[PDB]
């Protein structure tokens, strides 16, 4: 597993790697981890496949019901649904969830929520087992409000080091772009990112 | 259980002015069953007196171990062994096993004959010199003793001042213990004549 | 050490005699050249020479 | 620790010690192992001090509430089997319990019951519970005759506890004697076990092994 | 079932004449991995009490909300005590204590060490301690986490005993906290450069200097170290 | 993994007299080898000439101070200002202890006060439940140091008249309020040097029919 | 138990406490933790008391053998490397934490050696359980090159921080100051706190106030003509 | 463990050993002895662990008799006792544990006094006027203390010992089918078939 | 202990129980009932786990008496065994296990035919000519299948039990100190004093 | 504890820090873990503090005797030694050594020896417990072939990312430069690179 999100000038781009193991055997290597639980508030699943999935539904249940009574919830708000549920099932279940969203007011925001349940605002977040390898590359080379194309090649170069060194991650690199414009999918194949 | 606490045994010892004193109880149990109300656990190799505590068997084994070595020194160097040399020897013997160790707590009490001076020492399980020139005690009601003795003791005690102090200190401690008591035997060690007195006290 | 009781004079003289015996018996060693007179008291026969 | 009771002609002599230990350290040497269940029932304390003491207070609470309702004093067999149903509950919720409820009523006579921590309830004429119940038995059963007189019987309560006290590590402290009559128990005070020693040493000729 | 997952260490504190100085390290650790930086843990609760909480980030965050909700709860009606005597450090303290007491009953305690320090309306310094054991004691100098056998010795020089508080100004007190932080940074693996210093003065309020570094670092001797042979 | 019982040390000591009673304790609080505070009362007055101290695990020992003083309140209310006696108080403490025994208190509790005759009265509780009247009783981690010395001086245990050699037993002497101040001081002098978890301070509370007086003595700083 | 070892320009100064504990009870308020490998290479030890004293004796004998066999004064390393080797053999079933310090012709040294077989070097090191409390005062006050008089006041006041804050440390403060090309001075009892107060009365008892059962005499004098 | 009792009579030691032998859950034999005469005037009885007992018991008869024939004189019970102690002492340190509890009783005709000794499995020698090991010991130690006198004739020692047998039978949950009796005296080592 | 024995003969069921009760280190009572009537022609003798046995006795006794009073009709031994098997079976599934082995012997007065039921701790009843329980019970089976004939009268069945009792004394390593014999005849449930 | 070695055109430069914890307690913060076993074959120690010092004396011994009879051993030669002690005591010794050294002919070379003990020649090696974090930073920005000046700045910055993320790494950075020219220690205090 290797997921990350990193802010930019007009929003955020969310990035992941789609290999999903049980033991030595990969169950399926095309398995998406990028999840829509609200339509401008996406999330990135990691830790156990079961555990995160169950949480992503119950969090969907509570943002659907938010949007019908009180208008669309902010990224800040969706993270706090994740927090308090991770709280209850800290020892019972495990999750790594990085919550990333577009707000039309404060632009894109990235919050990170470990397994204990805490929130921490950050301009960039990494999680999984891919992330204890790429830590140093991400922090030397980062500057806030970088151009869109520079974000795209940074998340790419970051995730190409994650797939290179951690073997738990792999597959295609996928990304979701949250912008004012909308939600745009990217996908980069293995033959593309090994060169880049 | 713990190896020391399977018969009990206490040794107390204190220094005076021109005299030391050592004192034990006589109990040997095998856990809850009291087996004998007499069994001296102090023994004397020349003019040194050796107190031995801890585990039941190791009072016996370790005593005759010192029987053999004291002999080699006395035969060779043609004199009785001085307090200080015997303290060193006990330290050396206890350490000889550290893997499969002894389980005892000796108390060395004597008065040097080369200079006329009290000398006492104490020991632990694995064995190290524990200096004092005040008091040392050992055993399993050693905890209770450490206090008792401190309250009572006064520097420079006279020969038969020293007798009332150590007799009371021991009496009270042993009847606040299960695994020591049933009678007590107090030595008063002078520079020329050591007196053996059994003490009338609670059996129950 | 083992019997906790003072050694007879008989035992001790024979133990030495066997040491000396070992050197003539085997090994190609020379015997120790000593002649002992032992004085002892023991319970059984009293004074012994 | 040792609590023994034996029925005789006159009622029951209960005789108990007063040393209650914690660790190898001796806590207190003045503990009363008699629990007044009412003036006409005496409860022993053996096994865990906390467990045994408490529930027999409350057994005295139900004793007064059998007593009002029937307008008739609680029977010895009714008390015992109350206490028994209670401790079966906490049978493997980790609690202890060794009491002899000892009583004498006018229409049932002297009757001992020995209620356990498993909810076993055994009747009988002699019981002994404790960490010195092996030491106690021997002497108590040698010196037994069912037909006995009060003076002699009083002396037996001492003599068995004494023996128990001498060899047992946790027995000693003080002894107490009570003599249960039908009219109630009458308390016979406190004898130190070590001052008792020297008396019976002279009188019998016992304890040859103790030097002096 | 409670085990610390993400950890904080070290909050130190002492009294002076007109108030107290409470200051803490800033660092969200994950053992060896320092995964979170700049983690605030001097939580201002009122403005005449700072609660500095340490231990699990998760456990602190979740009792951080109850602290804010307490100030709301007091502020309900009462026009001469809705912000005028609603709060003293002492009140806030008791509440923390028995909530943790009741969570240790469950045996999923809130995993934290908590210092509550402020100055009351009597002008009395206040400084007490609660933890996941739930021991409650007052102390004139105090510390938590890894500083609770490191920083405690240093500060006891100033504060030999209970009569040395009125001698000790707010200028000496700055100096002690600074020195303590240096030393924590050297000998503790959980510590960091960034610490926050609050002075709760009774005559100048919650004075919160934010984002202090440690100063006058000694690393001159370190080139003079050689082989073992 | 969680284990909710530590030790916080300290030592307590109860002495009954003939018109007085003394409940003292130290004011050292520790957790392992670090000194938390030199100053910290454990011997609280609780009203009506009862002084309590629950020593051992500190948190527990504050828990039963909480509930005990709560009962002082509800007794006086629904009995319309009835003075609660030593006998009565004892039995309440025992109910709170015992009712938690599947999460028990892990302290050694002692109360002291006067009784209705105008003599000292000291009862002492074991951890789980039950209790028994005493006349001398220490508790805490330095219990086994103070106790055999005080039976040697209060009850004169195994002592005899002099020059008779075990024929005559030494008679039990009366106890002054002045004399029992000295014993506490001497004892706690011995405690300090030979045991590492008593220190800083000694606080004697002497309780009489006249009132509660506090008296503070220093001990050694270590 | 606070035992500090602090280098300064002209030599090394090593200080100790003298309170030696065994669990919650103070066994002895007066022993010394300072041993003598060699006359100008003192060492102190902490941890299991038996395993310090015996390891210091054992290796003490062998560096003195050697020192005759080279007909030269011993060096700090000589002791230090023998230590290291020995503790490693059992794989740290021996629990020693010794500060080894000393001077010799080729300068001042100061090492510390842990129970497995690890070794570090600094200019201020501390072992013991109180070690933490020492270390705090040491890191602020210390500076590069001290004089002798300054170095003994830093040393002593570092053990005192120890005394006050660490239960298991107390008693007297010994010092042994080792300075290159002058003899090593042992300053036992430099500064002594923790004086015991006078008893409120004495507890002297008159004769016969404990019972006697019977009397005999034990004869410890040698066997002679009757 | 089973029955194994001593009582030091004025002039003799009266030892008694269990008949019953249970290895597994079925009594297999019930007339077996657990005693082997070391020397003409020292008898040793043993109980402890199964199979350890039979071998180690043969071992001591062998060695003490080895020395007897060397010196054409027999060791004192004090001296044999010390040998048995010595060996078992080495055995709790050694790789394989032995576990043998022994009462060694003998009549020394050179001290002119009967001697009785109790050596437990750990290796502690103790001189006693009555003794016992194990389960039996717990009921009898107190029973013998009661009635004893310093000097008691031989047939008084038998009567007492049969009070101790009789008692045991009621109280022990184990069944032992009566003892075998042996007297060790100054006039030799004999058995009494009366139980 | 753990010995309850049954031999059914052609006019009678003979149930026998251990006298001894041994709890803790000693035998407390060597004479004690260990069986209670359920009905006037239905007897349950029981053994097993301490402290379940007292309780499971009086609980059954309360229920069967409740039926027999309520409806004026004594239950069939067929019915009674089932009822007891229901509780035993239920307690294995429940929190508190009941470990008790129960032999229920009755004289059916509807068939006029003796019947003996063997119910193990788990709860499977099975009617038998004879049955036993415990490790002790093992020893009795092989004499029972030798000497039994099913034409037998009161006296012949008695003489077979007596061998079984004697056997137990030689071969068993733990006492039980005799037995109480109780017989479910056609004129009630009679206690006979023969050993 | 972070240890690395990086080869360059005219040699190899070795890099270690000086923070060495046991627990949370920093034992000495000026610790030296770059060790001489020969005179141009230097090593870096990481792993269990006892087991590296132990092994490393034993190699010092073998190598110096090799000098005295046979002539100087090679980097190759020394690397084999360290393998042959790890492999035969792989059951109980936790030691990962980097053996970097200057042969005359072949310039600087790096060999790294796992815990299980095995030769691997590498263009650069990292091992420790805080050097897991910089696998991505070294890999991407590693230029095969560097100059003396370029090399020291590359390794300085690699050690800074490792320090930032590991609380077992900090203090001053120690470097040894092994070139034909000789042996030069360099040292960087923290103020000098936490600015960059």
């Amino acid at each position: 597993t290797s997921i990350m999100a990193v802010t930019f000038k007009d929003g955020v781009i969310l990035g992941a790697d789609s290999r999903t193991t049980t033991g030595a055997y990969i169950a399926n290597r095309v398995t998406d981890k990028l999840t829509r639980v609200h339509d401008k508030i996406w999330c990135c699943r990691s830790g156990s496949a079961a555990d995160t999935q169950a949480i992503a539904d119950i969090v969907q249940y509570h943002l659907e019901l938010y949007t019908s009574q009180y208008g669309t919830p902010s990224t800040e708000t969706a993270a706090s649904v994740f927090k308090e549920l991770c709280y209850e099932n800290k020892d019972n279940l495990t999750a790594g969830i990085i919550v990333a969203g577009y707000d039309d007011k404060n632009k894109g925001e990235v919050y990170t929520i470990p397994l204990g349940g805490s929130v921490h605002k950050l301009p960039y977040a990494i999680a999984g087992s891919g992330s204890t390898f790429i830590y140093g590359y991400c922090d030397k080379n980062f500057r806030e409000n970088m151009s869109k194309e520079e974000t795209v090649d940074f998340i790419k170069h970051s995730l190409s080091q994650a797939i290179k060194w951690d073997g738990s991650s792999g597959g295609v690199i996928r990304m979701v772009v949250l912008t004012a414009a909308g939600v745009e999918r990217l996908i980069f194949y293995p033959d593309e990112y090994e060169q880049l | 259980s713990d190896p020391s606490s399977i018969n009990g045994g206490i040794v107390v010892a204190m220094t005076g002015k021109d005299c030391v004193a050592i004192a034990c109880d006589l109990r040997l149990g095998s856990q809850s069953l009291g087996v004998s109300n007499k069994f001296e656990k102090i023994f004397h190799y020349g003019h040194v007196f050796l107190g031995i505590t801890g585990l039941a068997t190791d009072v016996t084994t370790l005593n005759e171990m010192f029987r053999y070595k004291t002999n080699l020194y006395k035969l060779k160097e043609e004199r009785a062994i001085e307090p200080e040399t015997f303290t060193q020897l006990v330290s050396s013997s206890l350490y000889e096993r550290r893997f499969g160790p002894y389980f005892v707590g000796p108390v060395v009490a004597g008065i040097n004959s080369k200079s006329g001076k009290p000398f006492i020492a104490g020991f632990d399980l694995i064995g190290c010199i524990d200096e004092a020139k005040d008091f040392i005690v050992s055993g399993t009601a050693s905890d209770q003793l450490f206090g008792m003795c401190e309250s009572l003791y006064e520097p420079n005690l006279e020969p038969e001042d020293l007798f009332e102090t150590i007799s009371q200190a021991l009496l009270n401690a042993a009847d606040r213990d299960a695994l020591s008591g049933w009678g007590a035997v107090v030595y008063i060690i002078k520079k020329d004549e050591v007196v053996k007195r059994y003490l009338k006290m609670r059996q129950d | 050490k083992t019997y906790n009781e003072d050694i007879p004079v008989e035992i001790l003289v024979r133990r030495l005699s066997d040491i000396k015996q070992g050197y003539t018996q085997h090994g190609g060693l020379r015997p120790f050249g000593v002649s002992f007179i032992y004085a002892g008291y023991d319970d059984r026969y009293g004074y012994q020479l | 620790t040792t609590t023994l009771a034996f029925r005789f002609q006159g009622g029951i002599i209960v005789a108990v010690d007063s040393r209650a230990t914690a660790g190898n350290w001796v806590a207190s040497q003045t503990v009363k192992k008699v629990i007044e269940i009412n003036p006409f029932l005496l409860g022993t304390m053996a096994g865990g001090a906390a467990d045994c003491q408490f529930w027999e207070t409350w057994l005295g609470s139900q004793c007064r509430l059998h007593e009002l309702r029937e307008k008739e004093r609680i029977s010895v067999a009714a008390a015992s089997k109350i206490l028994s149903n209670l401790v079966y509950q906490y049978k493997g919720a980790g609690l202890s319990m060794g009491t002899m409820i000892c009583g004498y009523t006018r229409k049932e006579g002297p009757t001992i019951y020995y209620v356990d921590s498993d909810g076993t309830r055994l009747k009988g004429d002699i019981f002994c519970v404790g960490s010195g119940q092996t030491f106690a038995y021997g002497v108590l059963d040698s010196n037994y005759k069912w037909d006995l007189s009060v003076e002699d019987a009083l002396y037996l309560g001492k003599r068995s506890i004494l023996a128990a006290a001498h060899r047992d590590a946790y027995s000693g402290g003080s002894v107490n004697l009570y003599h249960v009559t039908e009219d109630g128990w009458i308390y016979h005070g406190n004898h130190d076990v070590g001052e008792l020693f020297w008396k019976v040493k002279e009188e019998e000729g016992s304890f040859n092994n103790v030097i002096g | 079932t409670q085990q610390p997952i993400v950890t904080g260490t070290s909050v130190i504190s002492m009294k002076y004449d007109n108030g107290v100085i409470i200051a803490a390290d800033n660092l969200g650790s994950y053992g060896s991995l320092l995964r979170f930086n700049g983690v605030e843990r001097l939580i201002p609760v009122g403005d005449n009490t700072v609660v500095g909480i340490s231990g699990d980030i998760s456990d602190m965050q979740h009792i951080e909300r109850l602290l804010k909700d307490l100030v709301t709860e007091n502020a309900y009606d009462n026009p001469l005590a809705d912000a005028e005597e609603a709060l003293e450090p002492s009140y806030i303290f008791e509440y923390l204590a028995t909530v943790m007491y009741q969570r240790r009953s469950k045996m999923n305690p809130l995993w934290n060490a908590i210092i509550v320090a402020g100055v009351q309306s009597n002008g009395d310094q206040f400084l007490r301690y609660v933890n996941l054991l739930g021991v409650t004691y007052s102390s004139p100098t105090l510390a938590t986490g890894f500083g609770a056998h490191m920083a405690n010795p240093l500060l006891r020089k100033v504060v030999d005993r209970e009569s040395d508080i009125p001698k000790t100004t707010v200028q000496v007190a700055e100096e002690a906290i600074v020195n303590a932080m240096r030393v924590l940074y050297y000998r503790d693996a959980r510590s960091s450069r960034n610490f926050s210093l609050a002075i709760i003065d009774k005559n100048t309020g919650l004075t919160f200097k934010k984002n202090l570094q440690v100063e006058n670092m000694k690393w001159d001797f370190a080139k003079d170290i050689k082989g073992y042979g | 993994q969680f284990n909710p019982y530590g030790d916080n040390g300290g030592t307590i000591l109860g002495i009954a007299g003939e018109d007085f009673a003394v409940l003292a304790g130290d004011t050292r609080n520790i957790t392992d080898y670090s000194i938390n505070s030199r100053y910290e009362p454990k011997v609280f007055d609780c009203g009506d000439n009862i002084v309590m101290s629950a020593n051992g695990f500190a948190a527990d020992g504050d828990a039963l101070v909480k509930r005990f003083k709560n009962s002082v309140k509800w007794y006086h209310f629904d009995h319309n200002d009835k003075k609660l006696s030593i006998n009565s108080a004892a039995r309440n403490i025992q109910h709170l202890l015992y009712g938690k025994r599947f999460f028990p208190y892990y302290v050694h509790t002692i109360i002291a006060g006067l009784d209705e005759d105008g003599k000292g009265a000291v009862y002492s509780f074991d951890p789980v439940g039950s209790y028994e009247r005493e006349q001398c009783r220490a508790g805490g981690a330095a219990a086994s140091l103070i106790m055999p010395f005080l039976d040697n001086q209060v009850n004169f245990k195994n002592q005899y008249e002099p020059g008779t050699n075990g024929k005559v037993k030494k008679p039990l002497k009366y106890l002054s309020v002045e004399e029992v101040i000295k014993l506490v001081r001497d004892s706690f002098t011995s405690a300090t040097e030979r045991h590492i978890q008593v220190g800083d301070g000694l606080e004697i509370l002497i309780v009489t029919k006249d009132g509660v007086r506090k008296e503070f003595y220093e001990l050694k700083r270590d | 138990t606070t035992i500090v070892g602090v280098k300064f320009n002209n030599g090394v100064v090593i200080a100790a406490d003298t309170r030696s504990t065994q669990g919650p009870i103070v066994a002895d308020k007066n022993c010394a933790k300072l041993h003598r490998i060699s006359p100008k290479i003192w060492c102190a030890g902490a941890g299991t008391a038996a395993d310090t004293e015996a390891v210091t004796q054992l290796i003490g004998s062998n560096i003195e053998l050697h020192s005759l066999y080279t007909s030269r004064e011993p060096r700090v390393v000589s002791a230090l490397q023998m230590l290291k080797q020995h503790l490693f053999k059992y794989q740290g079933h021996i629990g020693a934490y010794l500060i080894v310090a000393g001077v010799d012709p080729t300068g001042s040294h100061l090492f510390s050696i842990h129970a497995h077989g690890s070794t570090d070097v600094g200019y201020y090191l501390s072992l013991g359980s109180g070690s933490l409390a020492a270390m705090a005062v040491l890191e602020s006050h210390w500076k590069q090159d001290l004089t002798k008089e300054e170095a003994i006041k830093l040393a002593s006041d570092a053990i005192q921080a120890g005394i006050w804050n660490d239960l298991g440390s107390g008693s007297n403060v010994d010092v042994c100051v080792m300075e290159i090309g002058k003899d090593a001075e042992y300053l036992r009892n430099y500064l002594t706190p923790n004086v015991r107060e006078e008893k409120q009365k004495s507890y002297k008892f008159p004769r016969g106030t404990t019972a006697v059962l019977k009397e005999s005499i034990v004869n410890i004098c040698d066997i002679q003509e009757e | 463990m089973d029955i194994i009792l001593g009582i030091r009579v004025q002039d003799s030691v009266i030892l008694a050993s269990s008949k019953a032998v249970t290895r597994g859950i079925s009594v297999l034999k019930d007339s077996d002895d657990k005693t082997r005469q070391l020397s003409p005037h020292t008898l040793m009885s043993f109980a402890g662990e199964a199979g350890d007992t039979v071998q180690f018991a043969e071992y001591i008869q062998a060695n003490i008799q080895l020395y007897s024939i060397r010196e054409d004189y027999e060791l004192s019970p004090q001296a044999v006792s010390s040998f048995v102690r010595q060996e078992l002492a080495k055995s709790i340190r050694s790789r394989r544990p032995y576990q043998v509890n022994v009462l060694i009783g003998g009549y020394d005709k050179k001290k002119n006094k009967p001697e009785l000794y109790q050596i437990d499995y750990l290796g502690t020698k103790v001189e006693l006027p009555y003794g016992a090991h194990g389960y039996s010991g717990f009921y009898t130690f107190s029973l013998l203390d009661h009635h004893y006198r310093p000097d008691m004739t031989t047939e008084e020692g038998l009567d007492l010992l049969k009070l101790c047998v009789q008692e045991l039978e009621k109280r022990m949950p184990m069944d032992f089918k009566g003892v075998i009796v042996k007297i060790v005296d100054k006039d030799g080592i004999r058995q009494v078939d009366d139980f």
